[PDB]
C-alpha cells in the first residue's frame, strides 16, 4: 500500500488563499502561523459576502414581485430540498465515518505506543533491580569460588548493556499524551457537531415538509412562519457552507503534504530518524532500532547460555542456590518474551498501517463528506431562496 | 582480567607419561572456550588440543592424535592434558590459551622427551 | 480489543430455521450442507411468498374496485419511491464499504502471509546452499585446522538446528492460493451486485419520474406503459428483498459465532495452535511461534560471535578465505535483519487485526448495508403497490 493525493485534494489545493489584504501566503499546512489562518478566514468572509448577495437578490426580487410555472417550481423547490437532506445527510455519515476512523487510528497508535513503553520500563526495573537483587544472592552464597564470581560479574556487565541499549530507545510519554489529547479533542468536537448537523437536517426536513402541508391544502396561515424559518435556514445554511468550505480547504492543504508537516511537527518532541522511519516504511532500507534490538537479543542470548551452564555446572558443587538460578533463568525467558514483543511493536509496519488509515481516513472520507456537506448548503440555499421567493401568491385567499 | 598458571612440566624419557595442568582463574575451564598451545625455541606456536565449551568435544592435531587425551576438571578448575607415548620431538614449551576475549595466552610448562 | 457480540446480528440469527419440512435444523454456520440451503431457500420463498400474495391482492382490489386525495396519495407513493431511492443508496454504500473492507483486510492478510512465506524460504535457502558453500570454502583452504574445524563444524550444525526450526514453521502457500481466490470472488460478485443494484435504483427513479409526468396530464398511453414498468420493477424490488433477506440471515448467523467457524474450516490447513493463537491473542499467554524464534535467535548470536571471532583471529594468521569470511559475516547480518523482519510479521498483532477489520466491515457495516437494503426492498415493494391502488381511478379521472 502507498499513499498518493487523490484529484480532488489537488483541485482544492491549487484554490487560492490570500489574506484580507489579498496577499499570496505560503500554502503549506501551518495552523500556528496568524497568516494562514487569516488566508482561510478570507474564504470564510467570501462565502458571508455571497451570502449577503444572494438575500440581496431575495429581498429585490421579493419587492419587484410585490410592488408590480410558478407552483410547479414551487414543488420543484421542496423536491430540491428533500434531495439536498439526503445528500447532506449521506455527507455528514461520511464525514462522521471519517473522524471515527482518525479516533480509531489515534487510538491504535496510542496503545501500541504504551505497550513500547510499558515494556521498556518493564524490562528495565526488572533486569536491572530483580537481576541485582538476585546476582547479590548469587555472589553471597556462591564467595570464594572465582570463575562462578567472574561469570556473575559477567551477566552484571550484560545487564548494564541490556540496560543501556534499552534506554537508548525513544520514550513516548508526551507523544501519548498528544495522542490522547488529539482523541480526547476530536471525539468532543466530532460528537458535538454531528448533533448540530442532525439537528439542521432535522429542522430542514421538518421546515420543508410542513411548509408544503400548507401548500397542499387545509390552513395557510403557515406559510408566514414557514418564510421566517426558511430564511433562518437559509443563513443558517450559508454559514455552514462557509465553514465546510473552509475545513475543506484547510484539510486539503494538509493532506496534500501530510509526511512534510508530520515530519516538521514532531522535531523536538521525536527523533528524525524514527519518524522518517513510521511514515516512510523502510522495506529497502534499515530500521534504525535494528541495532539496538540486535545487541538487546545478542546479551540475552549469552545471558542464557550462560546460566544454563552454571545450571548444570553448579548442582554437585554447591547443591544449592539452584532455587533461584532457576528464578533467574525464568525471569531472562520472561525478558525473552517481553523482547519478542517489544521487536514486534516497535517494528514500522505496525504504526505505518495507523498512520496510512488515519491519512486515507481524514482526506478521502473526513472531505469528501466536507464537499458534500458544501453541496447540500449550496443546493439547501438554492432550493431554500426558490422557495422564499415563490413570493405572496394571493396569501391564499 | 584473567591468569594463566601452568604445571607439571619437567624432564622425561621416551615414552612416559605424565600429566600437565593449565590453572584459570577468570573464565572457568571447559566453559566458555579452551585451547593448548606449543612452541618449540626455534619455530611458530603451534596447536596441539583443544576443548568445546559444553558438550565436552575434543579434537587433536594428525601428529598428536591416539597419544593424548585432555580432559576437563571443573572441581579444582583446572584443564588437564594427559600426555602418553611421548617421543623426543615432543620437546618444546606447552602453553594453554583461550579466544573468549577474557584474556589471552598465559605462561608456559615446559616438557623435554629424552 | 475483542470482537465484542453485536445484538442486530443476535436478532437476525434468532429466526427460527426450518429447511424444508418443519425441521428445527442447526443455526450453526455450516456451508455446504443440505440443511443450511434448505433453510435459506425456505427464506427466499418466504419472500416469494410473499410476492406472489401483494399481486395478488392487488389485481383482485383492482378489479373489485373497478367492477364496483387519490392525486395525494400518489405523490406519497412518489415520495415514499424517492426516499426508498436514497435509502437504498445508503445501504448499498454501506454494503460495498463492507465488501471493499472485507476484501482490503483479506488482501494484507495475504500480504503478511506472502511476506512470512517468502522470508521462511528466502533463509532456509541462503543458509542452506550459500552458507554450506562458504564453510566448504573455509574448511579446505583452512589447512591442518584443529582448533579451527570444531569452530566451523559447530557453525554447520547450528545452522542445521535453524534451518529445521524454520522449516518447522508452517507454509502459508495453501493459504494465500484460497486467500486469492476469496478475494477475487468478493471482487467480481460484489462488482457485478452493485451494478444490477445501481441499475435497479435507476429504474426506480426513471419510473417514479415518468409517474410523476404523468399524473400532471392524464394520457392513456403514458399510464399504460408506466403501469407495466411498475410491476415488473416491484417483482425485481420483491426478489431482491428475498435475496438479501436470505443473505442477511446467513450473515448474520455466521456472525454470532465466526472464530468456531474458521477454526472448523482450517482444520487441515493450518495447525490449530497457530489459529487459536491468532484469532484470541492471549496477550497473556504464550505464542507457538515463541519457541522457534527463540533458537532462529541464539543461532544467529551465536553463529556472529563465532563468525566475528573467526574473522578478528584468522586474518593476522592465513588471510586467504577474508573475502569467503566477509561474505559469510555479511549473509548473517543479512539474516539478523530477515529475522528482525519475521519476528514482527508472525506476531498477534497484525493478523489479529486483519481478522478484526474483516469482521467489522462484513458483521456490523456489511449487516447493516443489507438490512438497509432489505429495507429499501421492502419500501420500494410498498411504493410501488401504494401508485398501483391509484391505477383504477388514474384512469378516467
Ligand atoms: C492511551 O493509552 C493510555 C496508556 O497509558 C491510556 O491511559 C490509561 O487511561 C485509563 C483511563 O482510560 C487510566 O485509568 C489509566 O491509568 C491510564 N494508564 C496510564 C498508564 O496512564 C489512555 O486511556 C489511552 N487513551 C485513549 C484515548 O485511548
Ligand atoms: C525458558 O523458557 C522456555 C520457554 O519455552 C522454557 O523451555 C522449556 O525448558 C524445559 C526445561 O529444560 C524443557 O523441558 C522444555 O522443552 C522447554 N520448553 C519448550 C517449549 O521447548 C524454560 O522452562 C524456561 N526456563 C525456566 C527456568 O522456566
Ligand atoms: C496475494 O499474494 C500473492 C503472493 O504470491 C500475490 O501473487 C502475486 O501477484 C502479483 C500481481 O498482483 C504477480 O505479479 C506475482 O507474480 C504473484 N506472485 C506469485 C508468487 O504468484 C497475489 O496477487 C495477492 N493477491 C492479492 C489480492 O493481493
Ligand atoms: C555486519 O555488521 C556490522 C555492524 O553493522 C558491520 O560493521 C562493523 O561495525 C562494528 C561497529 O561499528 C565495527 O566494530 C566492526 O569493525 C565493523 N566490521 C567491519 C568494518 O568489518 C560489519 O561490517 C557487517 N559485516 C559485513 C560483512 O558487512
Ligand atoms: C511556500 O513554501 C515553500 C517551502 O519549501 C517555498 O519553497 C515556496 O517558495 C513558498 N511559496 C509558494 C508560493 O509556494
Ligand atoms: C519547518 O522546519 C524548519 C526547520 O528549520 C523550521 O524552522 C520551521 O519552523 C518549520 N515550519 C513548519 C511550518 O513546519
Ligand atoms: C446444533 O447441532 C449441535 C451439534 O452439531 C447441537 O449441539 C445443538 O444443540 C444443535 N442446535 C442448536 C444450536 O440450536
Ligand atoms: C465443527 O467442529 C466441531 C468441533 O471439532 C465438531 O463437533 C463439528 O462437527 C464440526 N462441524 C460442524 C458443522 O459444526
Amino acid at each position: 500500500v502507498d499513499y498518493i493525493a487523490p484529484w480532488w485534494v489537488v483541485w482544492l489545493h491549487s484554490v487560492p488563499h490570500v489574506g484580507l489584504r489579498l496577499q499570496p501566503v505560503n500554502s503549506t499546512f501551518s495552523p500556528g502561523d496568524e497568516s494562514y489562518q487569516e488566508s482561510l478566514l478570507f474564504l470564510g468572509l467570501v462565502a458571508a459576502v455571497c451570502l449577503g448577495l444572494n438575500l440581496i437578490f431575495l429581498v429585490a426580487y421579493l419587492v419587484c414581485a410585490c410592488h408590480c410555472c410558478i407552483t410547479w417550481t414551487a414543488v420543484v423547490a421542496g423536491l430540491i430540498c428533500c434531495a439536498a437532506v439526503g445528500v447532506g445527510f449521506y455527507g455528514n455519515s461520511e464525514t462522521n465515518d471519517g473522524a471515527y476512523q482518525l479516533m480509531y487510528s489515534l487510538d491504535d497508535a496510542n496503545h501500541t505506543f504504551s505497550g513500547i513503553d510499558a515494556l521498556v520500563s518493564g524490562t528495565t526495573q526488572k533486569m536491572k533491580v530483580d537481576l541485582e537483587q538476585h546476582l547479590a544472592r548469587l555472589s553471597e552464597i556462591f564467595a570464594a569460588r572465582g570463575d562462578y564470581l567472574q561469570t556473575l560479574k559477567f551477566i552484571q556487565q550484560m545487564a548494564g548493556s541490556v540496560v543501556v541499549q534499552l534506554s537508548g530507545l525513544p520514550v513516548w510519554r508526551e507523544v501519548t499524551m498528544e495522542l490522547t489529547k488529539l482523541s480526547d479533542q476530536t471525539g468532543y468536537v466530532e460528537y458535538y457537531r454531528w448533533l448540530s448537523y442532525l439537528l439542521l437536517f432535522i429542522l430542514d426536513l421538518v421546515i420543508c415538509l410542513i411548509a408544503c402541508l400548507g401548500l397542499a391544502k387545509r390552513s395557510k396561515c403557515l406559510l408566514a412562519s414557514m418564510l421566517c424559518c426558511g430564511a433562518l435556514s437559509l443563513l443558517l445554511s450559508w454559514a455552514s457552507l462557509a465553514a465546510d468550505g473552509s475545513a475543506a480547504v484547510a484539510t486539503s492543504d494538509f493532506c496534500v503534504a501530510p509526511d512534510t508537516f508530520i515530519l516538521n511537527v514532531t522535531e523536538g518532541q521525536i527523533s528524525t530518524e524514527v519518524t522518517r522511519y513510521y511514515l516512510y516504511c523502510s522495506q529497502s532500507g534499515s530500521s534504525p532500532f535494528q541495532q539496538t534490538l540486535t545487541t538487546f537479543q545478542r546479551a540475552l542470548t549469552t545471558m542464557q547460555i550462560q546460566v544454563a551452564g552454571l545450571l548444570q555446572f553448579a548442582v554437585p558443587l554447591f547443591s544449592t542456590a539452584e532455587e533461584d538460578l532457576l528464578a533467574i533463568q525464568l525471569l531472562l525467558n520472561s525478558s525473552e518474551s517481553s523482547l519478542h514483543q517489544l521487536t514486534a511493536m516497535v517494528d514500522c509496519r505496525g504504526l505505518h498501517k495507523d498512520y496510512l488509515d488515519a491519512l486515507a481516513g481524514i482526506c478521502y472520507d473526513g472531505l469528501q463528506g466536507l464537499l458534500y456537506l458544501g453541496l447540500f448548503s449550496f443546493l439547501a440555499a438554492l432550493a431554500f431562496s426558490t422557495m422564499i421567493c415563490a413570493g405572496p401568491r394571493a396569501w391564499k385567499h | 582480567q584473567v591468569q594463566l598458571v601452568e604445571s607439571g612440566g619437567g624432564l622425561v624419557q621416551a615414552g612416559g607419561s605424565l600429566r600437565l595442568s593449565c590453572t584459570a582463574s577468570g573464565f572457568p575451564v571447559a566453559f566458555a572456550q579452551m585451547k593448548w598451545y606449543r612452541q618449540a625455541p626455534g619455530k611458530e606456536r603451534e596447536w596441539v588440543a583443544a576443548i568445546w565449551s559444553m558438550g565436552n568435544e575434543t579434537t587433536y592435531a594428525d601428529s598428536v592424535k591416539g597419544r593424548f587425551t585432555i580432559s576437563r576438571d571443573n572441581a579444582k578448575n583446572t584443564v588437564y592434558l594427559q600426555m602418553n607415548s611421548l617421543k623426543p620431538e615432543d620437546t618444546a614449551v606447552y602453553y594453554c590459551a583461550v579466544e573468549v576475549g577474557y584474556g589471552y595466552h598465559g605462561q608456559g610448562t615446559q616438557v623435554t622427551v629424552s
